């Protein structure tokens, strides 16, 4: 159960809906997809790395601070500053759950949150009839994000030791390919470091009555009734396309799927599952929904 | 007449007679005793007997609407009334006048009296469903008529506000008492002061609130070439969905349009009765609405509704519990937002493999089904309503239309003459307007929406609006009616002054309302109007509410859904007023000083090193600008603050 | 299955001008230092190599628009100033970016219309990285020959705007090729 930390040195585009849209963090779905396809490019055995690996969503970090997303618990007071905040440092993570975080404290934390910036890159396309004959060029836009020199992303993983070694190898291999969006266009390379934060390790090693879903998950058919007993949650529509499956890419697109977001609180833990979103393809296409809980 | 309607009509005019005196109960009764349409004895009794001294000997039946009208006045609210008392703006008292030592005159009330007799003679008619018209006329006519002119009381409450809140309260009371199998109101309430206090403490009202979930993302996934035409209609569409939703709700609860107290953003607030049937109906309607949204959007928009029990005694700000119930309903709303769907709901949700085409180029949405030329159905209707939004101003809820509404209904657009034809047709229609007053055509609902028409984009939010809406004025003016009137003023400003002031600016109004101002236009015009709007706000808020605003310059033809996510006196006086003008004059006096010369200046300033100071000096020397102009630029460059200001001014210069 | 890494430096013999802002040049909105967005490299390379002739282009860069899925075999990232150029310029106190004054003459009027173009400074060096994922052992030699020709063409051509008008000639130095994924040898692959 080691955690990986990522550095890019070149901006990467994530994106939610349109190429000009930009993001800082990705969900476990994309990471699982990318790691899987990288395994397939290496051509190793997927079953081991199919139903044994547990991954968190990606999370931003700064020079020396690690953060987690905001738990959607019901705090009874200001209800303005707390809305604007997304991420919490580990220093006061349990303090916020208790209620020690002050409104001015939230103000301060939010102030420190400068961990990158967003930008729009313009690109022009002359593959059209602009060069061939009488026509115009095709400008379009992309959205990219530039992390600070000591800023990047990290995930929290758990599984068997053999699973961890395989993940290590695959992560190395992927290091040089991309992630995010326009990988081949010059965005999203990375060098990674495995660091063990004692405090975060403790954070994973608590025990309590609540539990914070850190990944993008959704229980099976036969667990949902008992899972949804007392929860505070957000649904997050996940859509997207697929790579080297059927003849027409524009014809291929995994069906819109829904999962809980990454700040929900649950009473009854559920194991998740890797759901097939496949239809009319030459292979099954995997979307990831399996939780990693922080039990407090 | 329906006894509830009799209540409605009488309550709405219970305190009308003040205006006649200002030109009481008895004066109102005599005046209203002249008119063929409104000559109902029980309606006249409501006006003639809204005072305790009058109720003492009225010898009315144990079941009389006059007693309900009396308690409505008390819940909504030594006694020397000055007819010349001016109405005071609450905004001062919020963080502690209208037509500054101004004073009203008698003739104004007489003028209103003539106007009211005229509109009573020709414009108003009594029927099963004509209350809304009467309320519209009352609103239009009384909006700056003081309700109470008591010298020892802080006079800031409209007669219109008084009337509306009283009518709503009375309606609520009537429902609650009738549903509680209570008919002898004389003994149920008026018997003893202890019995009156017992009813005050008795939970009789619910505060109900509504909230759209998905404002930003659904308003903001536009990438097509019709960015203005798309957004202008999208904002209106979501707003109108809200309006039709709430109106349907108010119809179902058989309640009056007065009972709405505020709408804005996705929020809306209503005062409804505390009965079981009401709660069942709320349950059913909520389920239905959720079904509709899920049949429609499934994530992009949802409605959460929450209600809380209350007694009017707290509505009297008795223990400051009015703010507490408001915060409780806000937390309740967030709890409903968290639990949006059930197990079976999502069970269907994740199992729906359907043959679908691709995203609408306008609608960044895959689920909806394109038909021809990469165009779906709902989006197509959005383009149609955009084209008719400017020219045509009247909207109608019809069974056949171009816009799909949540309650299996459709919206179309018409002319004033077509609306008159619908009155003759007697169709189940409601009129939705472009801020059109003095209409009086069928159900003439003057809904408020501000439709006015590199690029500059300015986005502004009220900073202290969370506190103003709830805490507002501490401990002494937190009456339900009073915060309502504060809301009313803010609403009317943000939907009327936003129309009026924009006249001289090359700006189209994209999103205005609640506390959100989302404006786009010409960069220079955007900046200028933003300054104008800040100053005008600081006038109208009497420097009590502040706004935070940002302006960003974006290239044309950009996807605005990406522009939006991008987005004082110091700026006005120092940069624009001082530096910008002198620089402009100098560049006027000396020509050839193109972007080359200025750009060398920019280079000189941007590299903050002393040798660069010397370079800037020499370059200035090579120009031919008046020595005073060059010396001022050099002196400004020396100061870090003044250099940053000069840099900004010159960047504006181009 | 192996990946081959190709890193080196490119020198601006005559000033370079990409200008994503446009008359600006591409920068980082924080570092404010010039960069050359790799996609521009990719586009120029593709236009050249395709003009040299098609399957090979598809193999190299990938299109997947005709129903045939192959996936890009080449990844080209943007480049940056090396520390070397930065330290030299700071020591010698040389601005990074030049502002060239241009002019245009109307005919039948003979009037002057001033123009301004921001060019990257002569002599600066960019560190570039290419990644070639050899998906077919029995073709990689061929591919590199092709990539060689592409590089070669660029050596006598320009990037970006006004390249006919006299800017954008670059040079390639200190190219080293290393294998970083898999166990495939790279001691014989050569690029100048």
């Amino acid at each position: 159960t080691k955690v990986f930390k990522l550095s890019f040195k070149t901006p990467v585009h994530f994106g939610k809906k349109r190429l000009s849209d930009g993001e800082m963090t990705i969900t476990a779905d994309t990471l699982f997809s990318a790691l899987f396809i990288e395994t397939l490019q290496l051509g190793k055995d997927t079953d081991w790395l199919l139903n044994d690996l547990i991954i968190s969503d990606t999370f931003p970090y700064e020079n020396e601070l690690y953060y987690l997303p905001k738990p959607l618990i019901k705090i009874d007071s200001n209800h303005k500053a707390f809305k604007k905040l997304k991420y919490v440092p580990v220093h006061h993570y349990n303090q916020y759950l208790n209620g020690e975080l002050s409104a001015e404290d939230a103000t301060d934390l939010n102030d420190i949150f400068n961990i990158g910036y967003f930008s729009l890159q313009t690109k022009v396309s002359l593959i059209a009839q602009e060069t061939d004959s009488s026509a115009d060029s095709e400008p379009y836009s992309v959205g990219t994000f530039t992390f600070e020199p000591e800023a990047g992303l990290y995930f929290i993983a758990k599984g068997s030791e053999e699973t961890l070694d395989h993940l290590n190898n695959i992560m190395t291999a992927l290091q040089y390919s991309g992630l995010g969006g326009k990988r081949n266009a010059g965005y999203g390379q990375f060098e990674y470091e495995i660091i063990n934060n004692q405090q975060l390790s403790k954070l994973l090693n608590q025990n309590g009555k609540h539990s914070i879903l850190l990944s993008t998950a959704m229980a099976k058919k036969e667990e949902i009734e008992s899972a949804l007993k007392e929860a505070r949650y957000i649904l997050t529509k996940r859509s997207g396309f697929v790579q080297s499956t059927n003849y027409s890419e524009m014809l291929v697109k995994k069906s819109d799927f829904y999962s809980f977001s990454s700040g929900s609180v649950f009473k009854n833990i559920f194991n998740g599952d890797i759901f097939n979103v496949g239809h009319n393809g030459k292979h099954p296409v995997y979307r990831y929904a399996k939780p990693l809980w922080l039990e407090v | 007449m329906n006894k509830k309607n009799i209540l409605m009509y009488g309550s709405l005019l219970h305190d009308i007679g003040k205006i006649i005196y200002r030109s009481h109960s008895k004066l109102g009764h005599q005046f209203l005793s002249q008119f063929s349409e409104f000559k109902d004895n029980e309606v006249l009794d409501n006006v003639a007997y809204h005072h305790y001294k009058e109720l003492a000997k009225a010898n009315l039946d144990n079941d009389n609407t006059a007693y309900i009208t009396y308690i409505a006045d008390n819940i909504a609210s030594l006694f020397n009334f000055d007819k010349y008392t001016p109405l005071y703006s609450v905004f001062n008292i919020v963080n502690s006048k209208f037509k500054e030592n101004i004073q009203y005159s008698s003739g104004n009330y007489t003028t209103l009296m003539k106007d009211m007799s005229h509109d009573l003679e020709h414009k108003l008619s009594i029927k099963e469903g004509t209350f809304p018209s009467l309320l519209q006329w009352t609103e239009s006519l009384w909006q700056y008529v003081p309700s109470s002119t008591n010298k020892n009381q802080l006079i800031d409450i409209s007669l219109y506000d008084h009337s509306r809140i009283t009518c709503a309260i009375a309606s609520c009371i009537f429902d609650y008492l009738n549903e509680n199998n209570i008919h002898n109101y004389k003994d149920e309430l008026f018997s003893k002061y202890e019995n009156t206090k017992s009813f005050y403490q008795k939970e009789a009202f619910l505060l109900l609130s509504m909230d759209m979930s998905g404002i930003q993302d659904f308003i903001y996934n536009i990438s097509g070439s019709k960015a203005l035409k798309s957004l202008r209609s999208r904002s209106f569409y979501l707003e109108l969905m809200l309006e039709v939703i709430v109106d349907q709700l108010l119809e179902r609860l058989e309640l009056a349009r007065a009972n709405l107290l505020y709408t804005g953003g996705g929020h809306a607030y209503l005062l409804v009765s505390n009965t079981d049937k009401v709660k069942k109906k709320i349950t059913q309607f909520n389920n239905e609405l959720k079904k509709w949204f899920m049949s429609e959007f499934t994530t992009d928009l949802s409605l959460s509704m929450a209600f809380e029990k209350c007694s009017g005694d707290d509505l009297m700000n008795t223990s400051g519990n009015y703010r507490t119930i408001w915060r409780n309903v806000s937390s309740k709303l967030s709890d409903i937002k968290a639990h949006k769907y059930s197990a079976e709901d999502i069970l269907k949700l994740n199992h729906f493999h359907s043959y679908g085409d691709r995203e609408c180029k306008e609608c960044l949405r895959s689920d909806i089904d394109i038909n021809d030329d990469g165009l779906c159905s709902i989006c197509e209707g959005i383009i149609n309503i955009s084209n008719d939004l400017r020219d045509k101003s009247f909207f109608v809820l019809s069974e056949t239309g171009k816009l799909k509404m949540p309650f299996n209904k459709f919206i179309s657009v018409i002319d004033y003459e077509e609306a008159e034809m619908l009155v003759q047709n007697n169709n189940q229609v409601r009129i939705y307007s472009k801020n059109k007053p003095y209409i009086g055509i069928g159900i003439s609902t003057n809904l408020w929406m501000c439709d006015y028409d590199r690029l500059g984009v300015v986005r502004a939010d009220i900073d202290n609006l969370g506190a103003t809406f709830i805490s507002g004025i501490p401990e002494k003016y937190n009456s339900i009616s009073r915060t309502a009137t504060l809301s009313r003023q803010l609403s009317l400003f943000f939907k009327y002054e936003l129309n009026h002031l924009l006249e001289n600016y090359q700006i189209t109004a994209i999103y205005s309302g609640g506390d959100d101002l989302f404006l786009i236009g010409a960069w220079d015009d955007i900046i200028e109007a933003s300054i104008y709007i800040n100053d005008k706000f600081k006038e109208f808020t009497l420097d009590k509410l502040t706004l935070s605003a940002g302006v960003g310059m974006f290239s044309g033809k950009y996807p605005v859904s990406k522009m939006a996510f991008e987005t004082w006196d110091e700026f006005k006086k120092n940069i624009l007023e001082e530096k910008l003008l002198v620089l402009q004059q100098g560049f006027s006096q000396t020509d050839e000083h193109g972007k080359a010369f200025i750009y060398k200046m920019l280079a000189l300033l941007r590299n903050n090193e002393a040798i660069n100071i010397a370079r800037l000096a020499y370059l200035l020397a090579r120009s031919k600008m008046n020595e005073d102009f060059t010396s001022k630029i050099f002196n400004w460059a020396q100061n870090d603050k003044d250099k940053n200001q000069l840099i900004t001014a010159l960047e504006y210069y181009i | 299955y192996s990946k081959i890494k190709i890193s080196g430096t490119i020198e601006v013999v005559t000033g370079l001008h990409i200008g994503g802002g446009g008359s600006p040049v591409v920068r980082d909105l924080q570092t404010k230092l010039p960069i050359i967005p790799g996609s521009s490299i990719k586009g120029k390379m593709r236009n050249l190599l395709a003009k040299h002739f098609d399957e090979r282009v598809l193999r190299l860069f990938g299109s997947s628009e005709k129903g045939n899925i192959q996936r890009a075999r080449l990844q080209i990232s943007d480049a940056f100033f090396s520390e070397k150029t930065k330290e030299h310029f700071a020591q010698n106190d040389i601005a990074y970016t030049e502002t060239k004054f241009e002019n245009t003459i109307n005919r039948l009027t003979a009037v002057a219309n001033p123009r301004q173009i921001e060019r990257v400074t002569r002599g600066s060096e960019f560190d570039f990285v290419f990644i070639y994922n050899v998906d077919e052992e029995s073709q990689v030699e061929d591919d590199f020959e092709n990539i060689e020709k592409a590089i070669h063409l660029l050596e006598n051509d320009y990037l970006g705007g006004g390249g006919t008008r006299g800017n954008g000639r670059i040079q390639f130095k200190d190219t080293n090729i290393e294998t970083v994924v898999g166990e495939y040898d790279s001691t014989n692959l050569k690029i100048k």
